[PDB]
């Protein structure tokens, strides 16, 4: 009821908290200590469970400090002398780590279970529609700033302030966005019509005429010739096979002109194709569709890995069933007829590489795909 | 020489600042000590270690698509061409000293931070703490959710491992091309190129330390002083009106409780950031767009997405010389449900009418439309996810891949409407399980009647009882109510002694009549102050 | 290990395989499997192969338990009733309820 | 004196203000607006004066987006139709940018010197020294959570939490530092002696036995043979030439085995040496030092490039005064007798490689450098 200043040294101390309790808004009701008889056992055996629980936290960071300085670590390869302790190294860091601190905090908060004194303070709140003075005056004094500053009196500065400050916002916005923003159909990419964008273009396509585009597979060797040249008798019935499209320009990996027009192969989205040999009791079962009847090689089916929708490698093949299974939304497609969905989210044919033997009797691409080949956008279809 | 030096540079804290008076207005703030009123702290909790390990992982991490080879220790993986972000993430698994152990914690520290975001969104959302005070604090933690979730397919994605190389793949360009107008345009923009555009993984880098983790920050900084000075919400209980909160202070007993749940949480994802593997990218590969695994799964917490991308049958259109893909409709979906989770309170504000200013909770049982909403999209996101790992489900627990498939196809569409008649007839029969227990006593053992040959289940009453078998029967508040006189102070008082032995009766005497006074002191103070509000 | 395959039919795991088994395995694909042929595949190639999987198949999973070989969703579900629960556990232990 | 919470409805707005201002500790003694006589024209001239700045602002935040967006930028390469205009786009850029902002803040500012009221609001602080209530209040809630908590009372948790938090911040913090602190001192690198540490090995050292480390030239060719094997009469009287050593292994960079093997050594620090040709008249004000005598090759000197001190390359030369100046610090050093510093600071001889020619009259070095080569350290010099 008053500021007690000259009272407030005599004053106990827990009548200091209850008011600080009352000048904050809070009453401790049932603030009891948790142990009020003293000399109990109980107590001192609680006091050495919370010291168990502390003390293994303690010796497990000691054992942290020693597990991670002096521990057999390091990737040692494989099964040899050595390499069971490396499979239990980060185990072990994490058995220390965790149940340091873990037993640290399971030490804190059962100290405050069984010691800290449990209290039921209850605090008067003071939420929503601040008084009749706080809300005036704010917007008195806002209005003070608004009305007073001669805002809203000034019609040139009140609509030249919004037109310098929107134009400036429209400049600076497009400054932050222009830099990203590119053209998706800057013809980019040399192509045998000129310069196509980069959606229209695989790896797959000519750059000038007709020129021998192999179907080459990757022997996953690291650095030395990866691209391997192709035959017919190379994949035989029943058989899915990754081909993608070397050049007898780009060589073997062993010059630093190649490796980068040939791991540009390997990292372009557009460029695995798969190539089916079908078994042929079941070439009867095939129907092409529109001007693709000829890009076959016989039983040999070219269809691409990069699914209809939404772009993943599908690279999962069933022979006696014949379906181009995706992995990443699992949609089937026919490897028969050509690859229409079968089932799930796909609704497009996946595309179809068409396919010749070269002079040498080496299998190359008849051109290009005569449809965009990666995922489906706006631009598409006409 | 140390409560002198203590006073004297106490004195000078108090002599150069004046911090006193808004030092004791923060450590007399009352949090209530219901346990669900933690939840969200593990998402606190969990992301303070986001940053203590993924700072360390900064100094480490190498972003890039420069295309290096191995030349490591790593053996089945040398000579082969990888993108230098998933070789210093090689390096950082297998190079540095307790490396792979810091960056598994830190994924673990993600997922937990996902998860309890989770959780805590079905803690405030079930509990009711959105309404009116508190709607902005929903639409400022929604949109943390959001960032959370896009920013950690920002991480896993940081290395180009390729099965998260495939994510980006599916999700980010996939569905980024898949959008009708400015789709294209906004993938060139994201990108700078094609799909392996050589500054993406770079961006990502950007936007995964500092741009999207700056906005979470500052969102968590202005989230908990929304939590922090308006006031915490309750539920409603004894001593607990609209305007007042009733718990433990700050200084004695929520700050060493709040700091042991932390010290309990990292050890929690320090356990299992050891003990647990997770994402090996040394058994995934380098990102080529050639090779897949067969799971292609993103993490759990975007697992709804392209498993909603996995379930969405196939619907495409062509108008005049262009195409609307499937990914346009995800790239609505996922637009729809945030549209929908973001701003549920003034939906439901204008459904209910929920003009008021609501401070005390509601027990989930107590709105049931509500709770089965709520349930509605806990078990739309459980089949979303759920058929997500479709291919691994379809493998190991032996079901047609194209079943589980329809089975989620059909599931999105049906449990729901299951999931919604069992929620809300549940919850108003949990209602009526816990309004029955006010009309009739807690129930017991069972006693015969005298004379004649019945069987009571002699039920023990809550509030005051009449001069017969049957009570006075109480008005519900909003309380979990006890139904087992077990929780009642019946048989609760073992041998204190130890585990083994026990101590001296004296001794047990003393402990159980002061613990005993001591609680009955505690019910006699919060039932004088529930007396004292209405009196 | 294991991956799912279109109709019900699916890829199994490769820890329980003998190298010749691989090695056949490839040579003679099965059941939906391509057969990578001795000229699709070379020897050299297919030695390889069952080089690395008796050697991926075989080798502890570096740093923890392997939940299983694929990745996220063993790890959520792992963080869900391992992780989380013992999460939630421990925050019910802590806070009462009311 | 009072709440006022009746007679506020019928307050004015400016005493709401003062009220706020003596609720709050503030008086705004003079604050009177800065045109009270209405109907002039100066302050109609100066208010489309302030317009003027604001619509300045607002014209060029426009001319920021035509210029941005609408502006002949590439980077068109040299003296061609199109280079002057991309000489001046980031000018324009930044014209446009400065001139908008600058505009409109100066507009906004002078809004203020010419429109908002001046007021010398004068605020009465309540610094230093909280009241005898606040803290004795929160010294005893503080000390009620320590003595009331029932610590300094338990020692067994009162030394358990604290060897519990030490050991575990002491094995947390070795675990931010342990995947940093690698040992320079493991010996790294192959060597003729075996594995030497990093430091004391340039790629001037041999690896096996006396194998011919060419001193070749680096020819700044884009990648095609970047290192041309070296002659004697190459170099010519008073001539600074910079050699690297290239060996017969790593030959042309037209493999992807080089170019690695090759870019190291233009990568690594310690490689580069300078190959000075003293005049030949000038070749008895030379004085070698101990065990350098015959470093020479009659008049061919190699001194390393990286400096005495904090390892910048000194490639500065000055023939008829021979003296090897470095950039970075300005510290000379003598070429005549051995690489001492005549001046700067430097205190240290700069290192010097010694020279044979092949068989085929190709010059090679004699071995490694008797000292390390780079910037000085703590193990050095015994
Ligand atoms: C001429 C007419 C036309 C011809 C009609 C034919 C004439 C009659 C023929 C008979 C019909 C055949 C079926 C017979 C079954 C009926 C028997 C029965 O129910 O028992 C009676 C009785 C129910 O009483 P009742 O007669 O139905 O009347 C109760 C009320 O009047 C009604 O209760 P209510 O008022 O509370 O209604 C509740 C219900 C309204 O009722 C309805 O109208 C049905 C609505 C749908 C129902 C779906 C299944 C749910 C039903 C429960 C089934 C559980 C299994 O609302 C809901 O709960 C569901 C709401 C749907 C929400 C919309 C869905 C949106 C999903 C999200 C969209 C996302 C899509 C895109 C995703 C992308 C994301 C961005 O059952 C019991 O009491 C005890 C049950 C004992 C079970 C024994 C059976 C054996 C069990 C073996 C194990
Ligand atoms: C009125 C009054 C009564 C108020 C109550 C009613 C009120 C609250 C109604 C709410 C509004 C209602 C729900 C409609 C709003 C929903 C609309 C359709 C917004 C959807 C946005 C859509 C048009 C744009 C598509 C852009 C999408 C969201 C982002 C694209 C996108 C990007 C950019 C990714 O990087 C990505 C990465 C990985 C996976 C996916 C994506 C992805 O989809
Ligand atoms: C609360 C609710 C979401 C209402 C929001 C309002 C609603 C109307 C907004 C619109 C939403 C509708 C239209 C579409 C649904 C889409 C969905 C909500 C995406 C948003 C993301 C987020 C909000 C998801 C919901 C929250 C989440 C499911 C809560 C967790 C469930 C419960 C309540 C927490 C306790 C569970 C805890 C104790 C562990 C128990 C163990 C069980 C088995 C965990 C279940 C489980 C889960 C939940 C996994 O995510 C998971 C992921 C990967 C592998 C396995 C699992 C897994 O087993
Ligand atoms: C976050 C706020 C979002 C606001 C979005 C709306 C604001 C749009 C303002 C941008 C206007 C245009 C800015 C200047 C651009 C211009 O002049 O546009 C030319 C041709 O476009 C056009 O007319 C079409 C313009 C219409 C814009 C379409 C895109 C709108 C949005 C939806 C795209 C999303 C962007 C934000 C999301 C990305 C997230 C990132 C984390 C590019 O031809 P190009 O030949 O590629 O030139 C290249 C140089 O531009 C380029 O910087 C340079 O890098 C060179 O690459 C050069 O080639
Ligand atoms: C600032 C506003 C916000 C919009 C941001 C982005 C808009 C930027 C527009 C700037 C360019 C305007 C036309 C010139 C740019 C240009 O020429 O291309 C267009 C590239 O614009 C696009 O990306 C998107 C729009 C395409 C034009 C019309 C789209 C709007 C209308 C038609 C759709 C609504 C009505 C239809 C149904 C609506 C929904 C459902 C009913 C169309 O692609 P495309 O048609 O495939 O042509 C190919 C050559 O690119 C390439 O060289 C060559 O190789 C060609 O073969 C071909 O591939
Ligand atoms: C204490 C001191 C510190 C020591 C470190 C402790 C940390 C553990 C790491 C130490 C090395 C142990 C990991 C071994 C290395 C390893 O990866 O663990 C494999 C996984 O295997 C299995 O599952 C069988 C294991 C069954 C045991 C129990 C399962 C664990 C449960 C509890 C996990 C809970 C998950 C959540 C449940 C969800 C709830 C659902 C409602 C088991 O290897 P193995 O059995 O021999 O053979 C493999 C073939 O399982 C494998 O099909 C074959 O493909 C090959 O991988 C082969 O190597
Ligand atoms: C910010 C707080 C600063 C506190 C500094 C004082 C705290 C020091 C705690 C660190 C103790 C040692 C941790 C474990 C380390 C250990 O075991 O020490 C071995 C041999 O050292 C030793 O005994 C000497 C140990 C004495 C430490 C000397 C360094 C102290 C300080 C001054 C250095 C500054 C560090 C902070 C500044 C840097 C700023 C960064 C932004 C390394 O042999 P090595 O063969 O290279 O093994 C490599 C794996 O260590 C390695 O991780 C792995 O990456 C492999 O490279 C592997 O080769
Ligand atoms: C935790 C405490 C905080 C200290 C953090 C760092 C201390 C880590 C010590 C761990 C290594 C223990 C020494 C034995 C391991 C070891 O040998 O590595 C030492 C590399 O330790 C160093 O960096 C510095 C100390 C080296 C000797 C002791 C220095 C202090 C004493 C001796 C001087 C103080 C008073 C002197 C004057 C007062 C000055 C006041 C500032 C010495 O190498 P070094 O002596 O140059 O021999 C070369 C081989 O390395 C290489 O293989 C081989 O090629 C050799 O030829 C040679 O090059
Ligand atoms: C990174 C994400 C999040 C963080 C750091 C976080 C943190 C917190 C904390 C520490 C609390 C107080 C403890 C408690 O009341 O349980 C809280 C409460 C709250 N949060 Fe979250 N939370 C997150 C997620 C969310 C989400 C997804 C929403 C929506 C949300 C909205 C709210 C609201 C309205 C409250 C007040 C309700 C209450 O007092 O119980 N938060 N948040
Ligand atoms: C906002 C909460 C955050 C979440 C949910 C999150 C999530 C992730 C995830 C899931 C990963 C992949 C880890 C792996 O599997 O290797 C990751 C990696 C990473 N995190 Fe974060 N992160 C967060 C914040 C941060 C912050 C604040 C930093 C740095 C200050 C950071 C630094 C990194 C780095 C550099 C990586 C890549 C290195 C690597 O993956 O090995 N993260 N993050
Ligand atoms: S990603 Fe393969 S079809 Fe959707
Ligand atoms: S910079 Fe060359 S001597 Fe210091």
């Amino acid at each position: 009821g008053q500021p007690t200043d000259a009272e407030l040294a005599e004053m106990s101390r827990e009548e200091l908290v209850k008011l600080g309790g009352k000048i904050d808004g809070v009453e401790t009701i049932f603030k009891e200590p948790r142990w009020p008889v003293p000399g109990t056992k109980a107590e001192k055996r609680t006091e050495r469970l919370v010291a168990y629980w502390l003390m293994l936290g303690g010796l497990s960071g000691l054992a942290l400090l020693l597990v991670f300085l002096f521990w057999p670590w390091e990737y040692q390869p494989f099964g040899s002398e050595g390499e069971f302790l490396y499979s239990l190294a980060t185990p072990l860091y994490g058995l220390t780590f965790g149940l340091s601190i873990l037993s640290i905090g399971i030490g804190a908060v059962l100290f405050q279970k069984k010691f800290i004194p449990e209290e039921i303070s209850v605090q008067d709140r003071h939420d929503g529609r601040s008084p009749e003075v706080h809300r005036k005056t704010v917007a008195a004094n806002l209005t003070d700033a608004l009305e007073g500053s001669t805002l809203k009196r000034r019609k040139v500065i009140g609509l030249s302030l919004g037109i310098g400050l929107g134009a400036f916002g429209a400049g600076t916005l497009v400054a932050f966005i222009g830099g990203l923003i590119k053209n998706p159909w800057k013809p980019v990419v040399p192509t045998a019509e000129g310069k196509k964008a980069v959606l229209w273009t695989s790896g797959w396509t000519p750059r000038f005429k007709g020129e021998t585009i192999y179907l080459a597979r990757a022997t996953g060797r690291p650095g030395e010739s990866p691209f391997v040249k192709m035959r017919p008798e190379d994949i035989d019935a029943g058989g899915m096979e990754t081909v993608f499209p070397w050049r007898e320009s780009d060589g073997d990996g062993t010059t630093v002109e190649s490796e980068h027009k040939l791991t540009e192969i390997a990292m372009g989205v557009r460029n695995p194709v798969m190539l089916i040999r079908i078994k042929p009791a079941d070439m009867h079962r095939v129907i092409k569709r529109k001007g693709q009847e000829s890009f076959n090689f016989g039983e040999l089916f070219a269809y691409t890995k990069v699914c209809s929708h939404l772009g993943c490698p599908s690279s999962l093949y069933e022979q006696q069933t014949y379906r181009i299974l995706c992995p990443c939304h699992q949609s089937q497609f026919d490897a028969l007829e050509f690859a229409k969905p079968i089932f799930g989210p796909a609704a497009r044919a996946l595309a179809q590489l068409p396919i010749t033997i070269d002079e040498d009797g080496y299998l190359v691409a008849n051109g290009d795909f005569v449809e965009p080949v990666g995922p489906a956008f706006w631009e598409r279809k006409s | 020489d140390f409560a002198k030096l203590a006073a004297a540079q106490g004195d000078a804290i108090d002599s150069r600042y004046h911090p006193s008076a808004a030092v004791r207005r923060q450590l007399n703030k009352v949090f209530p000590t219901h346990w669900s009123f933690l939840l969200g702290e593990i998402a606190l909790y969990s992301f303070i270690i986001l940053l203590l390990t993924g700072v360390w992982l900064t100094l480490f991490f190498d972003p890039s698509m420069a295309h290096v080879t191995y030349d490591g220790v790593y053996q089945p993986l040398r000579g082969v061409q990888m993108s230098r972000a998933y070789e210093t993430a090689l390096d950082i698994s297998f190079e540095v000293r307790g490396g792979l152990f810091v960056r598994q914690v830190h994924h673990w520290a993600a997922l937990m931070f996902a998860a309890s975001i989770m959780v805590h969104l079905a803690r405030i959302f079930f509990t009711g703490a959105f309404r009116r005070p508190r709607e902005a604090n929903w639409v400022i933690g929604s949109l943390l959710l959001i960032l959370a979730m896009f920013e950690g397919f920002f991480g896993y994605s940081l290395p180009d491992d390729l099965l998260s190389g495939t994510g980006i793949r599916a999700a980010l360009s996939g569905i980024t091309m898949g959008i009708p107008v400015i789709g294209t345009w906004m993938h060139w923009a994201l990108f700078g190129g094609d799909f392996p555009g050589e500054i993406l993984i770079p961006r990502l880098y950007a936007l995964h330390i500092l741009l999207i983790p700056g906005i979470i920050l500052a969102l968590i900084g202005a989230h908990l002083a929304l939590v922090w000075f308006q006031k915490h919400t309750q539920f409603p209980g004894p001593g607990r009106t609209e305007t007042n909160v009733v718990g433990v202070r700050v200084m004695p007993v929520f700050a060493v409780k709040s700091g042991a749940f932390f010290a309990m949480i990292t050890g929690v994802l320090g356990l299992m950031g050891g003990l647990l593997t997770i994402n090996p990218i040394w058994n995934l590969g380098p990102y080529k767009p050639s090779q897949v695994s067969a799971g292609s799964q993103p993490d759990f917490y975007m697992m709804w997405t392209d498993g909603l991308i996995r379930l969405w049958p196939a619907w495409e259109f062509y108008p005049f010389g262009h195409t609307i893909p499937q990914g346009v409709w995800v790239a609505v979906g996922m637009g729809l449900v945030f549209a929908l989770l973001i701003a549920y309170p003034f939906i439901e504000k204008k459904v209910t009418g929920d003009d008021a200013h609501h401070n005390l909770l509601q027990r989930p049982r107590d709105v049931p439309v509500r709770t089965a909403i709520g349930s509605m999209a806990i078990a739309l996101y459980l089949l979303l996810t759920f058929a997500c790992m479709n291919d691994i489900i379809a493998l190991k627990f032996h079901i047609s891949l194209n079943a589980t498939t329809w089975i989620g196809r059909i599931g999105m569409v049906v449990l729901p409407a299951i999931v919604y008649f069992v929620a809300y007839r549940w919850a108003i029969s949990l209602q009526r399980s816990d309004r029955e227990v006010l009309e009739h006593g807690v129930e017991t053992g069972i006693i015969k009647r005298l004379p004649h040959g019945a069987y009571v289940e002699l039920h023990q009453p809550l509030g005051p009882v009449d001069e017969h078998g049957h009570p006075i029967p109480l008005e519900y508040a909003g309380a979990p109510l006890p139904k087992r006189m077990n929780k009642l102070g019946s048989g609760g008082a073992p041998g204190t002694g130890s585990f083994l032995f026990p101590d001296p009766a004296v001794e047990h005497e003393a402990l159980t009549e002061a613990a005993h006074a001591s609680e009955h002191k505690s019910l006699t103070a919060l039932k004088e102050h529930q007396d004292r509000i209405h009196g | 290990k294991g991956g799912a395959l279109s109709s019900g039919k699916y890829a199994p795991d490769l820890g329980d395989a003998n190298p010749a088994q691989i090695y056949t395995a490839m040579l003679t694909g099965p059941q939906n499997m391509p057969k990578f042929s001795d000229r699709q595949l070379t020897p050299d190639e297919k030695r390889d192969i069952v080089a690395y999987v008796r050697e991926s198949a075989e080798t502890p999973s570096y740093g923890g338990y392997g939940l299983g070989g694929f990745g996220p969703a063993p790890e959520g579900m792992a963080m869900w009733i391992i992780g989380m629960v013992a999460a939630i556990g421990v925050a019910m232990w802590i806070g009462s309820r009311a």
